[PDB]
């Protein structure tokens, strides 16, 4: 039984749901800067740097980034009330947990150190970071690597 | 948690998820049911166990069945091991336990609304439905069952798994569609749909069948003696025997190789009363297949639909009978009307009424007072036609 | 930053990246161009603002276009905002601003070298190319344009989107490959390619077409009347009408459900030979075989012709049977040396005391004819399991 992470439909579903949720975010006008900044992972990378790294380092970075993103979402959700943004962040946390489970089913549970981090205040930054993480390093690994991760 | 959900088996604690965003686990005990005695607990790989709000149901015997339904989607997570164990809190006994993966217990619901009718071909049935949970239509495998709607049954139900391939059966389009051929023509049908997740990523089992829906296949138009032909590739005319005490109208539809249906795909167009027998005619299109439908209203308020075999425009060209030149062993000669492919035309002949049909490839021939007759079938590698316009009797 | 690179639109400061490892932004002003007036600044979210070296071009109007090129010492990071603002050094004004995601802008170059050759079927064209940036071979969607040559140039060029490897057109396999069917068998085609990043992961637009490449398709072999058979399911022997004043040779090829041409699967092998030119060689059956014939019409010039692929069991040539005649009315009687199947063989008889023929039912061994005359019978295998073409004509029988 191949791990679910190596089924491309799961990642496409995650991307579609994240896009729909970010589109829905614009419909609630009560969005305001969070009282306390939260920690978000680092998603930027360069192709010249990307081709130098090995598969294991990439996988560890993916796991660390996803775990840190989930932790940031959970921390951010605590700053809100019963408002719309709380429900949106809860759905976002559910999707991030789905991504984390799919990744852990394939790459193990050996998380790396924290690594380079950054802070943000506006709630849109969390959704943008999740979209960047889905469209960038994760998809790059799952497409360029191909069968080396799974049979 | 109704009786239809007994398809689950082989575990003291059954569980099933219909849309992969909800969870419900139920177990039954034949013993007594003191209030507040059994409590269900659940826990993910790292968390304090929590208690699911339990409920109770009656059973045909003195026992009872308990059902737990998870409150929110946040409590059901895919791809994680879920540890379920009940507690007999009266005397501290872990009666049952189970480690569960939510992605492997899918029980999808059947398509709620079903729409179907006769297809483009006489024996083709097209089916379309709306998925109750479109968000997971990618991972769902469908199956179809159908049988005769007539009293009793000439055969048992047949089940076919939808290929969900490019053969005009796009199980996902958020509705779906598919086209199934091989069905018997001219008889009512009832069909049901069922779904099951594909074990590639999300496991599960088949759900319940949908409610049966009746479909009346139109059948074939041979019973009405349908036959269409064209004159010099300009207009197409159709003819059928006049059914007694019943008016009728003919429809036509054009299509390219885009044969895959999409909702109500056939766009029928009414014919015109040309001038027992019946007739129609319309300005046919070119380089495409045409479809002919004839409907007969035997009684007011009802109509029987009949469909004829589709054909290309150039395959049924009607050639008027040509002239004849003969002399009294016999000498045969003729003047082909449209000499585009005059040599490639079959001229069967009679002599006196039956006679051998000489091969094509010539404008004349020979045969070994008398009576004569002939016909002209447009038969060629590039163009085809029927036995149109059999000649009047000749000497 | 040439005029042909002006596919960008709807921005005061247009930027574009070709390989997602380089960047270049430009803006044009219709007024005069005093020296050293404008400087371009850029800064990633962390480091301090930095000034890109400028360059100036002369527009057809009286204005000038200023173009910046990011130094190779500096690298561009994907999925990272970049702040670009043009600053006048004199008046301190900021003429333009923009926040840029490098992954969202892309003008991929067309493939540098293209290969276009005939495929298996007579109407199939095989296209293979390399990529200017092989690292993003999986994040690009290609578009293909082909058109007829100077004859019949009125018809507009046709475009087609190379979907994926599912249609036997893998974008990556370094270079990609693809196969396109339905083209006219024999007329030359000019071909161009195109590229565009897929919006799922990398944003951008289309690049310019590649330099058109001309391919001469082989065409159908009926032009030289290539009809041939195989004997007793063991050997393949093919003969074609020899072209006048031109030496002709033929090759072959074998495959079994190879399907997608990842690495130009058709590889020809010479056919042994010992008016009309013939050829002969062995066979490995239950396979699809493609037959090709090449003829040198002039020294240094050759033409390739292709015929419909054979199935050996579907093209076996039977031995010519013999027929016996009887009369009182005239009767018929015949046999078949190949006793594999009689009802699978459709015979035909040409008779003459102007020729006329008749087709007795398959499997018949006798008949009646109406009448000195000569009888010539020919056999063609047409069974559901074994079939083939017509056999040779036997000697006439009185
Ligand atoms: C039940 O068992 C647990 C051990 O899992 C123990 O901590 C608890 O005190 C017990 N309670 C009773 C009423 O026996
Ligand atoms: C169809 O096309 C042929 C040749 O292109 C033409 O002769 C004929 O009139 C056309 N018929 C119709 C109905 O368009
Ligand atoms: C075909 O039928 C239409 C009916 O509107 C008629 O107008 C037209 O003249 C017909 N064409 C020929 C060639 O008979
Ligand atoms: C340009 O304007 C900025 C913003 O007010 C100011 O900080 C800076 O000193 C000015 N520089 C010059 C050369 O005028
Ligand atoms: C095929 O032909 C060759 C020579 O042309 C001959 O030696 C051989 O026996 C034939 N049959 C087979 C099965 O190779
Ligand atoms: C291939 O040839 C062998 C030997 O003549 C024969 O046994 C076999 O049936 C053939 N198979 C096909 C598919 O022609
Ligand atoms: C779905 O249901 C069918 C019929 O009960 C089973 O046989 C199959 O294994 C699947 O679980
Ligand atoms: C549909 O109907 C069948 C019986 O025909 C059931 O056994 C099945 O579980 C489903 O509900
Ligand atoms: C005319 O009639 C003959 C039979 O007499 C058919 O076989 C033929 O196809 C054509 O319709
Ligand atoms: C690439 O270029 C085409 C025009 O050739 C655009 O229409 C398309 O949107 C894309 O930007
Ligand atoms: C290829 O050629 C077309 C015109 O046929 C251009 O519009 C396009 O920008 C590309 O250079
Ligand atoms: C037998 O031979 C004829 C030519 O004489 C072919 O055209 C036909 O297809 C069959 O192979």
């Amino acid at each position: 039984p191949a791990p679910p992470a190596c089924d491309l439909r799961v990642l496409s579903k995650l991307l579609r749901d994240s896009h729909v949720l970010h589109s829905r975010l614009s419909q609630c006008p009560e969005v305001h800067p969070l009282p306390t900044p939260v920690l978000l992972p680092a998603v930027d990378f360069s192709l010249g740097e990307w081709k130098t790294q090995m598969e294991e380092t990439k996988a560890q970075d993916i796991l660390g980034a996803v775990t840190l993103l989930l932790e940031g979402v959970m921390a951010a959700r605590g700053q809100l009330g019963p408002t719309c943004l709380s429900s949106l962040l809860g759905q976002l946390s559910g999707q991030v947990r789905l991504l984390l489970g799919a990744l852990q089913s394939l790459l193990g549970t050996q998380l790396p150190p924290q690594g380079r981090t950054t802070a943000h205040k506006d709630p849109n930054a969390i959704f943008l970071s999740f979209q960047h993480l889905l469209r960038g390093k994760v998809r790059f690994l799952m497409l360029v690597g191909g069968s080396t991760l799974c049979v | 948690q109704d009786v239809s959900l007994l398809a689950s088996d082989s575990e003291p604690l059954k569980c099933f998820s219909r849309t992969f965003e909800d969870l419900t686990c139920f177990w039954d005990e034949e013993e007594a049911a003191p209030s507040g005695t059994y409590q269900l607990l659940y826990a993910y790989p790292r968390e304090k166990p929590r208690a699911c709000p339990l409920s109770s149901q009656s059973m045909p015997h003195f026992g009872t069945r308990y059902v737990c339904q998870f409150p929110d989607q946040e409590e059901v997570r895919l791809f994680f091991p879920l540890h379920l164990w009940v507690k007999n809190v009266f005397l501290n006994q872990t009666r049952t336990q189970r480690v569960l993966f939510v992605d492997s217990v899918g029980l999808p619901a059947p398509p709620s609304i079903i729409k179907a009718m006769g297809g483009s071909q006489p024996g083709e049935l097209q089916i379309s439905w709306e998925e109750p949970a479109p968000e997971i239509s990618d991972f769902l495998r469908y199956e179809l069952r159908y049988g005769p709607r007539d009293p009793k049954n000439s055969t048992g139900p047949t089940v076919i798994q939808l290929i969900a391939t490019e053969t005009c059966c796009p199980a996902l389009q958020e509705g779906g569609s598919c086209l199934i051929s091989g069905l018997q023509p001219g008889n009512s049908y009832w069909l049901q749909l069922r779904s099951e997740p594909d074990g590639i990523s999300l496991g599960g089992s088949w759900g319940s069948w949908s409610l049966p829906v009746t479909v009346d296949l139109p059948g074939d138009a041979v019973a009405l003696g349908l036959q269409c032909f064209t004159l010099d590739l300009k207009n197409v005319t159709c003819q059928w025997q006049q059914q007694d005490h019943a008016s009728s109208q003919g429809f036509f539809y054009h299509s390219r190789a885009r044969c895959c249906p999409r909702d109500r795909y056939p766009i029928w167009e009414n014919c015109e009363e040309e001038e027992q027998f019946s007739r129609c005619h319309f300005k046919s299109r070119n380089d495409s297949i045409i479809h002919i439908l004839v409907e007969v209203t035997t009684a007011p308020g009802t109509v029987h639909s009949y469909l004829g075999s589709p054909f290309w425009i150039h395959q049924a060209v009607r050639l008027p009978t040509p002239n004849l030149h003969w002399r009294e062993h016999l000498e045969l000669e003729w003047q082909h009307p449209s000499s585009w492919a005059a040599q490639e035309t079959c001229y069967q002949l009679r002599y006196t009424w039956k006679v051998l049909e000489p091969p094509l490839g010539a404008r004349g021939g020979t045969l070994e007072r008398y009576r004569l007759q002939l016909r002209a079938r447009l038969n060629g590698p590039t163009y085809q036609g029927p036995w149109s316009s059999w000649s009047d009797p000749t000497r």
